[PDB]
RNA sequence: GGGGGGAACCUGGGGAACUGAAACAUCUCAGUACCCAGAGGAGAGGAAAGAGAAAUCGACUCCCUGAGUAGCGGCGAGCGA
RNA sequence: UGGUUCGUGGAGCCAUGGGGGAAUCUGGGCGGACCACCGCCUAAGGCUAAGUACUCCGGGUGACCGAUAGCGCACCAGUAC
RNA sequence: GGGGUUGUGGCGUGCCUAUUGAAGCAUGAGCCGGCGACUCACGGUCGUGGGCGAGCUUAAGCCGUUGAGGCGGAGGCGUAGGGAAACCGAGUCCGAACAGGGCGCAGUCCGCGGCCGUGGACCCGAAACCGGGC
RNA sequence: GCUGGGGCUAGGAGUGAAAAGCUAACCGAGCCCGGAGAUAGCUGGUUCUCCCCGAAAUGACUUUAGGGUCAGCCUCAGGCG
RNA sequence: GUGGAGCCUGGGAGUGAGGGCGCGAGCGAUAACGUCCGCGUCCGAGCGCGGGAACAACCGAGACCGCCAGCUAAGGCCCCC
RNA sequence: CCUAAGGUAGCGAAAUUCCUUGUCGGGUAAGUUCCGACCUGCACGAAAAGCGUAACGACCGGAGCGCUGUCUCGGCGAGGGACCCGGUGAAAUUGAACUGGCCGUGAAGAUGCGGCCUACCCGUGGCAGGACGAAAAGACCCCGUGGAGCUUUACUGCAGCC
RNA sequence: UGAAAUACCACCCUGGCGCGGCUGGGGGCCUAACCCUCGGAUGGGGGGACAGCGCUUGGCGGGCAGUUUGACUGGGGCGGUCGCCUCCUAAAAGGUAACGGAGGCGCCCAAAGGUCCCCUCAGGCGGGACGGAAAUCCGCCGGAGAGCGCAAGGGUAGAAGGGGGCCUGACUGCGAGGCCUGCAAGCCGAGCAGGGGCGAAAGCCGGGCCUAGUGAACCGGUGGUCCCGUGUGGAAGGGCCAU
């Protein structure tokens, strides 16, 4: 006879395109929590913190030191 | 069937309005046909010389319309789309009112 | 004999043109109130997948 | 609709279309058949009892009696109003569904069994002050206190005085 | 919740509505504000 | 005149359950099984107080269609003009 | 209440156990609540071949059986038991 | 060159079923013979061999045969789609829209095989239930 | 009290100095024929040869847990390369 | 990287009791041929063959058939052998 | 404090007492039983009666006398079988058998695998340790959205009665 | 004056009589239906419009009938548990079990929402009238230990925190493209249109720092709409949108 046995449905978080990969305007790129990421060059986030492209292009990830960390998308020039 | 859930019948019925008791309706229906196949046949295309044709038949009121050219020869309907009612406008027939 | 048609699937389902299998949206029956516009305006047809084969094997005759 | 294997004494429901609060609850599996939950009970308004068995399975259904304090206002018609101090809400009791509603006082803080905003129990405190406004200053004399109602007290006790009375014996239990 | 409470909005004498949640008790007693309307555009919006 | 018999078939009077619903009760199985009365080489039905939308058809029965349609339905199972 | 696809449904139509209860063509019923138009038909008496169902019985056939099959029985079987 | 037999030598845990795993001390079988279980009807869906193709096909029946084959177009599937419907139609739905976006340009008839549905549906097996009788 | 002969009461019915006893050698509801080839998510059983490939015992939902549905894993034909 | 690889449309499945060993954890007692997950393996379906005395999953090794040829694996080389 | 009211008479380690072989007493060389008491009655109690009762009982407990093969502890003897010969001649069971012991091993209890040890072929009378011997598709146990009989203030009906 | 005040008008009560229509309750007596009886009667007694019986109403109703009485589970039962969120286990992508460890939710805010402009904390050492050990004030020191309605986690002072002014985008038509995924759902969403809010503008707004605060279909209810409306018109009843 236990009090526990619980817990949440897995939500399945992370960066969900890499440095160097090719989207599309639209791709959520980072689904977090926090702001473990911010959004960067062509690149809003949603409600619940969600990073995504802007415009067709590629993904960066610029580390900002004590700034945090970036990820930006360099449309296809 | 089966699982025992609940098939996929969790879908909804929004095919709303689908059958009063008395039965249903009486009412007229229409029967396709574009002119772009009238062009089978050149002489005075009435609606039986359809039906035996190959296509409408006993579905009763013929609304010749759609696509295709249309072609020198008089069309007795129960309808005409605006569109082949124009294509027709190049020169044929437009016999619409029909019915006595 | 005879294949009999599932009324309660012609009740609320259509086969399409290319062959594709189409519900109403579910969800909006009385959840409704606290619902964003986009929740309950995003209540249109949608295609059904790997199940309508099923649900397409009822429609037989229609 | 709560089952049985989940009560506890306090806990109220509803039972024979009356209100209850389980005070004795004691679950009960002996030999291997089903379980069997042997509980008492009491009647909100009426005192009434009765200790009854139930099985596993039977729900029985929960209601929300709770004990809000109202407060004296007025009287009216063969009524007297309170009000819940909190919400200030105005509940019309009629005199029966409020204990000693004499021995009362139009003023005095009471207590009542709020079930779905109405009250079905009214009491004071266990004595209240009071100030008698008869006897004669001639031992154990009655003495018509300001609420109209009538009390045994001793002597000294005489007409303005103010005194203490429990209000379930409706006694003197000495002065203010 | 019970001094929640659902609630929609209409037009001022006409259809439509908007259906938020009120709040019982705290700021209550009746309650409007301005919405757009499926016809026309932008009005008030009482309660009911 | 009647009475009793007759393998099925027939009409009428009564009339189940197991089943299916992956429990179950409405529903289904089915007005089936069966019981009883009667009919006869057949029985029923049959000349419109019908159909139902057609300036329409024109007793009745029977086959094919219409049709798994219209519908019916814990709008479930499924029943089905 | 029953019949119909109709499970109380907006529930007509047909039938009828109870209550009430007409008129005779300016009469009466129906066209799926109801109403008004417009139509259809003449209830509360009766009979009627033929087309249809079946196969104890006679015959004709058989990509039917060929004695553990075929009817339970090819034989003195609804028998011995 | 072969048959029969088999002394010694080497190797060697029945068969089926069920099981994570059986020689198993788990099930079934005394042995031999014969009977013994995935089919059929009407549908449906793939596939396939053919016929004909913007068309393909008849059903009851009728005439003929009497192991002869015709007729028969009622009807059916297909030529359009969208929409709950009115309706419109290569579009239409939602919409105020001339944004958007959802759905939208192929067949049929036979034979055959696979599988699904409805029937007892691969074959035996209940404890039981209901009717009428004894 | 025991006993012969003649009789009556029987299937959710009888009878019972009561045990759920007895009702034609097994009675918590007889026997026979019928509905019926009831249903059995259970146990058993499933018959000629060769050749190629060749699993699963997981997930999700399941009055679900020894059964299912979708997926995963196998296979065949067509297409892509 | 041409593989019994992949991918796409479709037909047919079976399976949805796993098990041991290794490693990483939880439950257990730093128990269990215990138990519940993860990565892998093998048995399962390789109770086919060598070694391990004998023995499903430990070591060796993936058995189309044939030969009275040869080299090797693990493991072994005094006799059984 | 609580209750509707808090078990009266009587009986009480009881067909009722868990602890329990309670504790005293009796009987006995020695008594978990028996009888008599005690009363902290786990969990008696007054017509599902309480407490007694002569008589009755193939009812259940305890004790003693008598007498015994019940026993110490077994012995002899009779007849019917058993065994032998002539006559008639079944049975369940049965995968096939060329069917040994120990120590191991193996699905964890081996005639059947390994090692070792035994062992000439075949019966008859006996014995029952094994062949997880036979017999009944476990009664127990759980499982099955199996079945029934029974119950009620489970659900829904029906008869009946109002 | 008393709890109340007083007129005049209202509405409406308590109980009362008056006409207008509408509905009932019983009391008796009768005999002839109906019932019971009587040396056998088209008759006499007794009961009597009661009962009995027919249709219909509400109720009582294990006497009887049909059934239901969940699953997981180191056997079952009893206990506990059943959906959602957070952390661990979970082996540095995701995912991952156990009657493994530990906690939360079924709400809430008309400001706790938009927008624009402002402000920066908790603590610590002094210093100060009433004043704890932090009430209010002043000085430094203090990058975040404060706060962010609630669990925990990630997040965050170059605000997500605090304050104020206007506001309500807690928009309607839409929704490219993705996450997650067996299905069903769940989640993010740029941009366009209409019509607005804030801002000088750049812009920002289709709720809330973010992960819980939930419920498929069916059947019904309310608005709306004009879509169908069983010969016609119209209703009945549906449909669609909304809840
Ligand atoms: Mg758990
Ligand atoms: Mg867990
Ligand atoms: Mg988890
Ligand atoms: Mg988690
Ligand atoms: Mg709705
Ligand atoms: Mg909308
Ligand atoms: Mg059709
Ligand atoms: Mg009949
Ligand atoms: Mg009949
Ligand atoms: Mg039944
Ligand atoms: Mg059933
Ligand atoms: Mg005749
Ligand atoms: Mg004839
Ligand atoms: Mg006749
Ligand atoms: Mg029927
Ligand atoms: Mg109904
Ligand atoms: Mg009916
Ligand atoms: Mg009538
Ligand atoms: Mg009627
Ligand atoms: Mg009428
Ligand atoms: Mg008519
Ligand atoms: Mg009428
Ligand atoms: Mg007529
Ligand atoms: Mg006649
Ligand atoms: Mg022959
Ligand atoms: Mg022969
Ligand atoms: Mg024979
Ligand atoms: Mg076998
Ligand atoms: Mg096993
Ligand atoms: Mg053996
Ligand atoms: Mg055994
Ligand atoms: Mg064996
Ligand atoms: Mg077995
Ligand atoms: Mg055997
Ligand atoms: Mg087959
Ligand atoms: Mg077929
Ligand atoms: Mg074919
Ligand atoms: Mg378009
Ligand atoms: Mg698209
Ligand atoms: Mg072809
Ligand atoms: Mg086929
Ligand atoms: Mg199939
Ligand atoms: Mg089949
Ligand atoms: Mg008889
Ligand atoms: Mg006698
Ligand atoms: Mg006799
Ligand atoms: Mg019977
Ligand atoms: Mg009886
Ligand atoms: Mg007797
Ligand atoms: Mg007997
Ligand atoms: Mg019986
Ligand atoms: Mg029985
Ligand atoms: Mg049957
Ligand atoms: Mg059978
Ligand atoms: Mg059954
Ligand atoms: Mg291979
Ligand atoms: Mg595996
Ligand atoms: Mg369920
Ligand atoms: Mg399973
Ligand atoms: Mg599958
Ligand atoms: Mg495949
Ligand atoms: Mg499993
Ligand atoms: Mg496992
Ligand atoms: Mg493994
Ligand atoms: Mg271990
Ligand atoms: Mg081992
Ligand atoms: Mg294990
Ligand atoms: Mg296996
Ligand atoms: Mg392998
Ligand atoms: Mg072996
Ligand atoms: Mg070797
Ligand atoms: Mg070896
Ligand atoms: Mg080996
Ligand atoms: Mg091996
Ligand atoms: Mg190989
Ligand atoms: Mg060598
Ligand atoms: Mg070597
Ligand atoms: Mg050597
Ligand atoms: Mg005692
Ligand atoms: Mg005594
Ligand atoms: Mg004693
Ligand atoms: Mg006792
Ligand atoms: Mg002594
Ligand atoms: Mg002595
Ligand atoms: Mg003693
Ligand atoms: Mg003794
Ligand atoms: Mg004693
Ligand atoms: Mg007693
Ligand atoms: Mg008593
Ligand atoms: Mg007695
Ligand atoms: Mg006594
Ligand atoms: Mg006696
Ligand atoms: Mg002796
Ligand atoms: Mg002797
Ligand atoms: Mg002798
Ligand atoms: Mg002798
Ligand atoms: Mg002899
Ligand atoms: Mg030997
Ligand atoms: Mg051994
Ligand atoms: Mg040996
Ligand atoms: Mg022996
Ligand atoms: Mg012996
Ligand atoms: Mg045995
Ligand atoms: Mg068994
Ligand atoms: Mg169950
Ligand atoms: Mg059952
Ligand atoms: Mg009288
Ligand atoms: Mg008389
Ligand atoms: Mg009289
Ligand atoms: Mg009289
Ligand atoms: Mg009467
Ligand atoms: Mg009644
Ligand atoms: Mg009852
Ligand atoms: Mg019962
Ligand atoms: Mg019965
Ligand atoms: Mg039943
Ligand atoms: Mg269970
Ligand atoms: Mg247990
Ligand atoms: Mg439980
Ligand atoms: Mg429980
Ligand atoms: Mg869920
Ligand atoms: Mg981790
Ligand atoms: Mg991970
Ligand atoms: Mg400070
Ligand atoms: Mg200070
Ligand atoms: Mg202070
Ligand atoms: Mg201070
Ligand atoms: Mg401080
Ligand atoms: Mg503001
Ligand atoms: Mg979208
Ligand atoms: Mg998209
Ligand atoms: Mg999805
Ligand atoms: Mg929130
Ligand atoms: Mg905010
Ligand atoms: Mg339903
Ligand atoms: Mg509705
Ligand atoms: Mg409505
Ligand atoms: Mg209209
Ligand atoms: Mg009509
Ligand atoms: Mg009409
Ligand atoms: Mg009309
Ligand atoms: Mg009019
Ligand atoms: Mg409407």
């Amino acid at each position: 006879s236990t009090r526990n046995g619980r817990d949440s449905q897995a939500k399945r978080l992370g960066v969900k395109r890499y440095e160097g990969q090719v989207v599309r305007a639209g791709n959520i790129l980072v689904r977090q929590r926090g702001t473990r990421f911010k959004p960067g060059k062509n690149v809003g986030m949603g409600r619940d913190f969600t990073l995504f492209a802007l415009v067709d292009g590629v993904v960066e990830f610029q580390d900002r030191g004590r700034l945090g960390r970036y990820v930006h998308v360099r449309p296809l020039a | 069937f089966e699982g025992g859930r609940s098939t996929t019948l969790m879908r909804l019925p929004k095919r709303g309005m689908q059958g009063q008791v008395p039965g249903e309706i009486k009412r007229p229906r229409y029967q396709g046909v574009n002119l772009k196949d009238l062009a089978r046949f050149e002489g005075e295309v009435t609606p039986e010389l359809l039906v035996r044709a190959g296509l409408l038949k006993k579905g009763y009121r013929l609304k010749i319309l759609g696509e295709g050219e249309a072609k020198p020869l008089k069309v007795v309907a129960h309808a005409f789309s605006k569109s082949a009612l124009e294509k027709l406008k190049a020169a044929g027939g437009e016999p619409v009112l029909l019915e006595a | 004999p005879k294949m009999k048609t599932h009324k309660g699937a012609k009740k609320r389902v259509k086969i399409t043109a290319s062959g594709k299998v189409v519900a109403m949206k579910t969800g909006k029956r009385h959840l409704n109130w606290q619902k964003s516009g986009k929740e309950i305006r995003q209540k249109g047809r949608k295609f059904v997948l790997a199940k309508p084969e099923a649900e397409r094997i009822k429609l037989l005759l229609p | 609709m709560i089952s049985v294997t989940d009560l506890r004494p306090g806990t109220k429901v509803k039972m024979d279309g009356g209100l209850w609060e389980c005070v004795e609850y004691q679950h009960q599996k002996l030999g291997r058949g089903g379980a069997k939950v042997v509980a008492k009970f009491k009647n909100l308004e009426t005192g009434a009892t009765v200790e009854r068995t139930f099985n596993s399975g039977e729900k029985l259904e929960d209601i929300y009696v709770e004990t809000r304090e109202l407060q004296y206002l007025y009287p009216e018609g063969e009524e007297m109003v309170f009000m819940d101090l909190e919400t200030y809400e105005q509940f019309a009791v009629p005199r029966s569904r409020v204990v000693g509603a004499e021995f009362f006082k139009e003023g005095m803080t009471a207590l009542g069994d709020m079930y779905e905003g109405q009250p079905i129990k009214v009491t004071p405190p266990t004595v209240v002050e009071l100030k008698v406004v008869d006897t004669p200053p001639g031992g154990s004399k009655p003495a018509t206190l300001e609420t109209g109602a009538v009390v045994q007290v001793p002597l000294f006790v005489e007409p303005g005085e103010v005194i203490k009375v429990d209000t379930r014996t409706g006694e003197y239990v000495g002065r203010a | 919740v019970r001094i929640k409470l659902l609630l929609e909005c209409t037009e001022c004498k006409r259809r439509n509505y908007a259906t938020e949640k009120n709040k019982r008790n705290t700021p209550n007693k009746l309650e409007l504000r301005k919405y757009c309307p499926w016809c026309r555009k932008h009005t008030v919006h009482r309660e009911v």
